[PDB]
């Protein structure tokens, strides 16, 4: 008797794949979207440093 | 550090040069006077003496 298994074969596989690979970009491009949001914080948070010794002053 | 300007907003000195301009001090201190003058005198003269007398 023959046991056959179209499972994991292909349009299924390689639409999985790509469905991967699609998440995977999207992943990075959030994280460094991300970084960017942080860096800007920085400087920010260094700018009110210096306005607010300007208002002691 | 703050560089040669500093970055562009301009930064924050705004803030702290405009509360120094300067230390301010400031110097109520050091002035001079135009002080005031008095004023000059009361008479005409009176004869009895000295007219006999010279």
């Amino acid at each position: 008797m023959m046991i056959r298994i179209n499972l994991l074969p292909v349009r299924a596989v390689k639409k999985r794949e790509m469905g991967r690979q699609v998440l995977v970009l999207f992943a990075v491009v959030l994280i460094g979207a991300g970084v960017a949001n942080y860096l800007w914080y920085d400087d920010r948070q260094s700018e009110l440093e210096a306005h607010q010794a300007g208002v002691a002053s | 550090c703050e560089e040669p300007p500093a970055p562009a907003p301009p930064p924050a000195k705004p803030k702290a040069a405009a509360a120094v301009p300067v230390k301010a001090a400031p110097t109520e201190t050091g002035a001079q006077a135009a002080p005031s003058y008095s004023y000059v005198y009361n008479p005409v003269g009176k004869r009895d003496p000295f007219r006999s007398p010279i």
